[PDB]
């Protein structure tokens, strides 16, 4: 329908797919990766061509399109 | 060596600027010493501390606090992890000082400037075996301040072991 995939590699080096929309706030996004591998939003620090994104944009603020690869790294040391 | 092969053969990926990214699989201790911390919620600078400064006691970490702060009023306000906590630069200094405040990988990024080292910390399952290193700075294993990250919130320090030096 109106989703599409994207690739985000984690701190654990894991490549896994997302589906996801060009509108989805990276707050949406964030909320995906929670529920598919249950890394708190509030830790995550997702990034995309050496920028890390900010949550309230939109995956297509930043030319995110299909198949695009992210990195996913998140915070040590603090609670979950 | 293989050891020395291994550690040598470390493959960090630049996730953003300064910040480097590897997933070795070993059991820390097989490469490390660890020099355990307290659990007061100093441990990520009591980590440090151990790791440079002479003579280290259990009150020698506030002297790594003091060195985050003038750490932060240079770098907090660009730091990326420091949007993740979302407080002026000065309340984040008044939490960040306040007493048995966790440290992290913010204040870790912060600190490799400011006291011009090489940060890695190792974070690992409960079984002590590594899911990830994250490296702040340019620098090599050898060379960095090593901390081991485990449960959440806990630090220690580590020492490479005698026969990979
Ligand atoms: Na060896």
């Amino acid at each position: 329908d109106d989703k599409m995939q994207i690739f985000v590699k984690t701190l654990t080096g894991k490549t896994i797919t997302l589906e996801v929309e060009p509108s989805d706030t990276i707050e949406n996004v964030k909320a995906k990766i929670q529920d598919k591998e249950g890394i708190p939003p509030d830790q995550q620090r997702l990034i995309f061509a050496g920028k890390q994104l900010e949550d309230g944009r939109t995956l297509s603020d930043y030319n995110i399109q299909k198949l695009s690869l992210l990195y996913l790294v998140w915070r040590l040391g603090v609670p979950w | 060596g293989p050891g020395m092969d291994f550690l040598r053969s470390l493959d960090w990926t630049q996730v953003i600027a300064g910040q480097y990214v590897s997933n070795p699989r070993f059991n820390i201790s097989d490469y490390f010493e660890i020099v355990r911390q307290p659990g007061d919620g100093n441990c990520f600078y009591h980590s440090i501390a151990e790791l440079t400064m002479p003579n280290k006691t259990d009150h020698s970490y506030h002297y790594i606090k003091r060195l985050t702060e003038s750490a932060a009023r240079k770098y907090y306000q660009e730091e990326p992890e420091a949007r993740l906590v979302g407080l002026s630069l000065e309340d984040y200094l008044k939490r960040m000082l306040s007493d048995n405040e966790w440290g992290s990988t913010l204040e870790a990024s912060m600190l490799a400037k400011e006291m011009g080292i090489t940060i890695i910390i190792w974070t690992v399952a409960a079984s002590d075996e590594v899911e990830a290193g994250i490296k702040f700075g340019d620098g090599d294993v050898f060379t960095a301040v090593n901390l081991l990250h485990s449960g959440q919130t806990h630090f220690d320090a580590l020492r490479i072991l005698p026969q990979f030096e």
